[PDB]
């Protein structure tokens, strides 16, 4: 039992993808998988600013979780926590940060 | 090599597990690290934009 919503800006791929194969699939408002490609001014901002992301219920993956997976043999290995898609007023200093050098580490 | 999120791997996690399992191990890499800092502050600043506003008042 997987249910899984997308945002707007999803590749029909993708969604394909997730009615094809997992467990029992379902796609409604709520779900269990929140998917996206897209952090900036999709439906998926009506997750981030949801009270479930604020007390920690709900994680946005980027839904090439579901193209990793597709790509793989068959559900095996994929960990979620790659696909984190955290909100994009975020993104540009979490890539610096881990991009950074030790003997930067500028914050 | 354990490490949540990077194990990740099995059946029954999702978008509302998933938060709670990275808090809840001991040992965590870098890249989650930081991204949960980083969701953290996001959201520590929606609940201070909530009790905060600028016409909100705190009265008995
Ligand atoms: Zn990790």
């Amino acid at each position: 039992g997987q249910r899984g919503w997308f945002c707007g800006s999803v590749s029909q791929d993708l969604r394909q993808f997730w009615v094809a194969e997992g467990g029992t699939i379902s796609d409604p408002r709520a779900a269990d998988f929140l998917f996206s490609c897209d952090a900036s001014h999709p439906d998926t901002l009506r997750i981030y600013q949801s009270l479930d992301y604020i007390e920690d219920n709900a994680t946005v993956f980027h839904a090439y979780y579901l193209s990793a997976v597709a790509n793989a043999k068959i559900k095996n290995s994929v960990a979620l926590g790659h696909f984190i898609l955290p909100p994009a007023c975020l993104q540009k200093e979490i890539r610096r940060k881990i991009g950074s050098f030790i003997w930067e580490q500028d914050q | 090599y354990r490490c949540s999120g990077c194990i990740a791997v099995e059946k029954s996690l999702n978008s509302r597990n998933f938060s709670k399992l990275l808090h809840s191990c001991p040992y965590q890499c870098d890249r989650h690290k930081v991204i949960v800092e980083a969701e953290d502050r996001y959201k520590s600043e929606l609940r201070k934009s909530l009790i905060c506003n600028k016409k909100i008042l705190l009265t008995p």
